[PDB]
C-alpha cells in the first residue's frame, strides 16, 4: 500500500495487518515536490520489481 | 633440444617423460594422503584447501554433467588435478641441473604422448558414456539431425580429442620452450613474468580442458 | 526563441530567451537560435539560459524538452530558479542526502538515494549558481 | 642445403603468420567479452571458465603452427 | 641459472596465495561453524 | 614424433586415475 | 629435393594461413556470442552447448589444414 | 617432378586459403546468430536446426577445397 | 607436362579462391538473417525456405568453381 | 602449349574472382533483405518473388564468369 | 651463410608481423573495455583483474613470436 | 656481405611493420578510451593510470621490434 | 656495396611503413577522443594530460622505427 | 649508383606512405571533434587549443617521415 | 640512367601514395564535420574557418609529397 492521506495513514495505522509501503503525508494544494517524493518512492519500488 | 633419454624395453621409449610422470604422481599421492590422512568435520588446516578444491571439482561436475557428476567426478578431478599438477610442475620444476642421458626431464605433458594419453581417455570415456547411457547401436555416431549429417559428425568426433591433445601439448611445450629460449638469451632476471603468465595459463589450460571434456561428457549424456 | 519552462503544474519560466545551454541526456548542448529540429530529455541538472544579458541557470530536476523552431517547450520533472534556492540550505540538504545515500541500503532505497543525490546535487549545483 | 634452407624459411613464415593472426583475434575476444562481463558485474567467474576455454581455442592454432615450426626446425624430416 | 628465474615468483606467489587462500578456506570453515 | 611411449604413458595415466580416484576422491 | 623442398614450403604456407583466418573468426564468434549470453544472464549453459558446437565448427578447418600439413610433412606421398 | 612439385604446392595453396575464408565467415555466422538466439531465449532448439544447416552450408566449401587437396595429394591424376 | 602443370595449378587457384569468398559471404548471410529471424520468433519456418534458397544461391558459385576444378583435374581437355 | 597454359590460368583466375565477389554481395542481399522481411512478418511470399529475382540477378554474373571459364577450358578457341 | 641469412630474415618477419597484429587487437580490447568500465564507475577494480588476464592473453602471442625470433637469432639450431 | 645485407633488410622490415601496427591500435585505444573518460568527466585521473598501463602494454611490442632491429643493426651476431 | 644498398633500402622500408601506420591510428585517437572531450565541455584539461600521454604512446613506435632508420643510415654497423 | 638509386626510392616510399596515413587520421580527428564542438557551441576556443595540440600530434609523424626523406635526398649519408 | 630511372619511379610512388591517403582522410573530415555543422545550422561560418584550417592541415602532407616528387622530377640532385 502506497499511503497518501492522513486519515488514511491513520486508517492503516489503526489497520496495521497489511503491507503499507510508506505513509506519504497529506498535502492539499498538492506540492510537486511531494508528488515527486511519492513518485520517486513508487519509481524505486517499481524499478524494484517487488510489487508488480 | 628436442630429444630425450630413450629407454628400450621392446621399443625406444623416452624415459624422461615417464620419470616426470612418476614424480608428479608421487607428489600427488603424497599431498593426497597428508590431506586425507586426518579427516575432520570442521576441515583441517590445509585440508580445507583440498576440500574447496574438490568442492570446485564436484561443482563444475554438477555444472557440466549435473546429476552424474559423481559418476565421473573422480575421473574429471583426476584429469584436472594431474593436468594442473604437470602444469605447475613444468612451471616450478628446477629440472635441468641433473642432465639426463639424451634429454632433460621437467614435465611429461611437454611430451605430447601425455596429451594423446589423456585425450584418448577423454574420447574413450565419451564412448563409454555414449555406449552405456546412450545406445550402443545408436550412439552420437547415429546421424540424427539429417541423413546428410553423417560424415561431418564423423570428422568432428575425431577432431574433438585430437584438438584436445593438440592444444594442451602445444600449451605445455610452448611454455617450456619459452622459458628455455628466454634463459638461453638473457640471464635469470628476464623470464620471470614470462613464466608468471605461463603459470597463469598453466592451470587455465587444464581447467578449460576438463571443462570441454565434461562438456563432451554432458553431451554423451545428452 | 520561446523558452517555455513548465513543470506539469507550474509554468516555471515561459520566458522567451536569446540563448540557453543545458544538460540533456546527451549531457551538454548549447542552444543557438534556429538550429535544426530536435526534442530532448534532460538529465537532472541546471539550465544556463544565456538570455541576452544574463547567463541564467535554473535547477531543472530532469524532464523533457520539445525544442521547437524558436520555441523551447521545457517540460521539466522539476525546476527551480537557481537563485531562489538558499545555497547553504541546499548544501545542508545535499549533505543530508549524501548521508542518506551512504546509509541507504536496499535496492530501491539505495537507487532512490542515488536519484535524489543527483537531484539535490543539481539543487546544490544551481544553488551555487 | 637449399632444401634445408627452404625448410628453415618455411618454418619462419609458418610461425610468423600463424602467430600473427589468431592472437590478434584472441585480443578481439578478450576485448568485447570482458567489456560485457564487466558491464554485468555479477557472473564473472562463471563467464571466466568459458572465456578461458575460448582463449585456449584461440591459442591452439598458434600452438599448431609453432608445432610445425619445431618439426621443420629441429626434427626436419623433409630435409 | 635456469630456475633462478622461477624461484622468486615461487616465493612471492606462495606468500600471497597463502594469505588469500587461507582467508578463503577459513571463511568457508567459519561459515559452516556459524 | 608418435612412438609407443604414448601407449606407455596411457597405461601410467589410467592406473594412476583409478588408484587416485579410490585413494583420495573416494576418501 | 626440390619437390621435397616445395612440399615443405607448401605445408608451411598451408598451416600458416589456415591457422590465421578461422581462429580469428572464432574470436569474433566468442566475442559477440558471449557478449549477448552475458547480457541475458539466464540461459548461459543452454547457450554454451551450441556455442561449443559452433567453436568446433570454426576449429575444424584449422584441423583440416593441419592435417594437410602433417600429410605433407611426415608421410609425404607427393615427394 | 616439377609437375608433381606444382601439384603439391597447388594442393597447399588450395587447402590453405579455402580453409582460411569460409570458417572465418562461419565464425561471424555463429556470432550474431547465437547473440540473437540467446537474446530471445525461447526458441533456441528450433533455431538450432537451421543454424546447423547454415553451419554445414558454410563448411561445405572447406570440404570441397580439402577434397581438391586430397585429389592432388594422394590420387594425383594431373601429375 | 607444363601445360598439364599449369592446368593443375589453375584448378588449384580456381577452387581455392572460389571457395574462399562466397562461403564467407554466406556466413554473413546466415548471421544477420538468423539474428533477425530469431528476434521475431514467429515466422521462422516461413523465413527458412527463402533462407535456404538464398544459401543455395550463395553456394552455387562455389559449386561452379569446383566444377571447373574437376574439369581441369579429371577430364582435362585443355591439356 | 604456353598459349594453352595461359588459357588454362586465365579460366582459373576468371572463375575464381568472378565467384568470389558477387556471391558475397548476394550474401549481403540475403542478409538485410530477410532481416527486414522477417521484421514485418506479413508479406514474406510477396517479397520472396522479388527476392528470388534479385538473387538471380546476383548469380547471373557468376554464371557469366563460369561460362567464360568453360569456353576457355573445354572449347578453347583462343588456343 | 644463406641458411643463416634466411634464418635472420625469418626471425625479422616473424617478430615484425607477430608484434603488429595482437597488440593492435589489445588496443581495441583496452578501448571498449575501459570505455564501458568507466561508464559504470563502480566495479573498476573487479573488472581490472579480468582485464589484466585478457591483456596477458593478448600479449602471449607476441611473446611466442618473440620467442621464435630469439630462437632463430641467438640459438639458431636450423642454421 | 649478403648475410649482412639481409640482416640489414631484416631489421628494416622488422622495425617498419612492428612500428606500423601496434601504434595504430594504441591510437584506437586512446580514441575510444578518452572519449568515454571525457563523457563521464569525474574519474579521469583514476582512469588515467590504467590508461597509461594500457598504453605501455601497447608500446612494449614496438619496443621489442625496435630491440630486434638494434640487435640486427648494431650488434649483429647472425652476420 | 650491395650490403650497404640493402641497408639503405631496409632503412627506407622501415621508416616508411613505421610512419605510415601508427600516426594514422593516432589520428583515429585524436578523432573520437576530442569528439567526446568537446561533447562534455567541462574536463578538457584533465582529459588533455591523459590524451597527451596517449599520443606519446602512439608516437613512440614511429620514434623507434626512425631510430632504426638512423642506425641503418648513419651509423650502419651491419654494413 | 644503385645504392643512391635505392636511397632515392627509399625516400620516395617513406614520404609517400608516411604522408598517406596520419593526415587521413587527422582528417577523422578534425571531423568528429569539430562536429561535437559545434554541437555544443559554447566552449569552442577552449576546445580549440587542445584541438590544435592534437592536430600537431597528428602532423608530427608526417614531419618525421619528411625529415627522413630529406636526410635520404639531400644529405644522404647512407649513399 | 638507372639512378635517374629509380629517381623517376621514386617520385611516382611518392606522389601516388602520398596523394592516396591524406585526401581520403580529408574526405572523412569533410564528411562528419559538415554533417554536424548542418545539424546545428547556426554557427556554420564560425565553424568554417576552423574547418578550412583543418582541411589545409590535411592537404599539407600531399603538398609535401608533391614537393618531393617535383624535386626528384625536375631538379633531381640525387641523379
Amino acid at each position: 500500500i502506497i499511503s497518501i492521506g492522513k486519515k488514511g495513514n491513520t486508517y492503516f495505522i489503526r489497520r496495521p495487518e497489511i503491507p503499507v509501503d510508506r505513509y506519504f503525508d497529506g498535502t492539499n494544494l498538492p506540492t510537486a515536490k511531494e508528488a515527486q517524493a511519492i513518485a520517486d518512492d513508487v519509481f524505486s519500488l517499481f524499478v524494484s520489481e517487488e510489487v508488480d | 633440444g628436442q630429444h630425450f633419454y630413450w629407454q628400450i624395453g621392446g621399443f625406444q621409449i623416452h624415459g624422461q617423460v615417464l620419470i616426470t610422470s612418476w614424480v608428479v604422481i608421487a607428489i600427488l599421492l603424497g599431498s593426497a594422503a597428508i590431506a586425507v590422512r586426518s579427516p575432520q568435520t570442521i576441515p583441517t588446516g590445509g585440508q580445507n584447501f583440498f576440500e574447496y578444491v574438490l568442492e570446485f571439482i564436484r561443482d563444475v561436475s554438477k555444472t557440466q554433467i549435473g546429476e552424474e557428476y559423481r559418476p565421473w567426478v573422480p575421473f574429471i578431478g583426476t584429469m584436472f588435478l594431474f593436468i594442473f599438477v604437470s602444469n605447475w610442475s613444468g612451471a616450478l620444476l628446477p629440472w635441468k641441473i641433473i642432465q639426463l642421458p639424451h634429454g632433460e626431464l621437467a614435465a611429461p605433458t611437454n611430451d605430447i604422448n601425455t596429451t594423446v594419453a589423456l585425450a584418448l581417455l577423454t574420447s574413450v570415456a565419451y564412448f563409454y558414456a555414449g555406449l552405456t547411457k546412450k545406445g550402443l547401436g545408436y550412439f552420437g555416431k547415429y546421424i540424427q539431425p539429417t541423413p546428410i549429417l553423417l560424415p561431418i559428425n564423423i570428422l568432428e568426433d575425431f577432431t574433438k580429442p585430437l584438438s584436445l591433445s593438440f592444444r594442451l601439448f602445444g600449451n605445455i611445450l610452448a611454455d617450456e620452450l619459452v622459458v628455455v629460449v628466454l634463459v638461453s638469451l638473457v640471464p635469470l632476471v628476464v623470464p620471470i613474468p614470462v613464466m608468471f603468465l605461463g603459470l597463469f595459463t598453466s592451470g587455465i589450460q587444464a581447467l578449460i580442458f576438463a571443462t570441454l571434456a565434461a562438456a563432451y561428457i554432458g553431451e554423451s549424456l545428452e | 526563441l520561446n523558452l517555455c519552462v513548465l513543470t506539469p503544474n507550474r509554468s516555471i519560466w515561459n520566458s522567451e530567451v536569446k540563448e540557453i545551454i543545458l544538460s540533456t541526456n546527451s549531457g551538454q548542448i548549447g542552444v543557438l537560435p534556429n538550429h535544426a529540429p530536435t526534442a530532448t530529455a534532460v538529465d537532472i541538472g541546471i539550465l544556463r539560459i544565456r538570455l541576452n544579458d544574463q547567463w541564467l541557470t535554473l535547477a531543472l530536476m530532469g524532464g523533457f524538452a520539445r525544442i521547437g523552431n524558436n520555441e523551447i517547450t521545457i517540460l521539466v520533472n522539476d525546476a527551480e530558479r537557481g537563485s531562489d534556492i538558499d545555497p547553504q540550505e541546499a548544501q545542508q540538504t545535499l549533505e543530508i542526502a549524501e548521508a542518506n545515500l551512504r546509509k541507504a541500503e536496499g535496492k530501491r532505497q539505495k537507487i532512490e538515494a542515488n536519484l535524489a543525490l543527483r537531484r539535490a546535487r543539481t539543487r546544490v549545483e544551481a544553488s551555487n549558481t | 642445403p637449399l632444401i634445408a634452407a627452404a625448410s628453415v624459411i618455411a618454418a619462419g613464415l609458418a610461425v610468423g603468420l600463424a602467430s600473427i593472426g589468431p592472437g590478434v583475434g584472441q585480443g578481439t575476444a578478450a576485448g568485447q567479452a570482458v567489456e560485457g562481463i564487466a558491464r554485468q558485474p555479477e557472473a564473472e567467474g562463471k563467464i571466466r571458465g568459458t572465456l578461458l576455454l575460448s582463449l585456449a581455442f584461440m591459442e591452439a592454432l598458434t600452438i599448431y603452427g609453432l608445432v610445425v615450426a619445431l618439426a621443420l626446425l629441429f626434427a626436419n624430416p623433409f630435409v | 641459472t635456469n630456475l633462478i628465474n622461477l624461484s622468486v615468483v615461487l616465493g612471492v606467489l606462495i606468500f600471497f596465495g597463502k594469505g588469500v587462500l587461507s582467508d578463503l578456506l577459513d571463511n568457508r570453515k567459519q561459515r559452516i561453524l556459524n | 614424433d608418435f612412438n609407443l611411449t604414448l601407449p606407455i604413458i596411457m597405461a601410467e595415466f589410467l592406473f594412476l586415475m583409478f588408484a587416485l580416484d579410490k585413494i583420495y576422491y573416494t576418501p
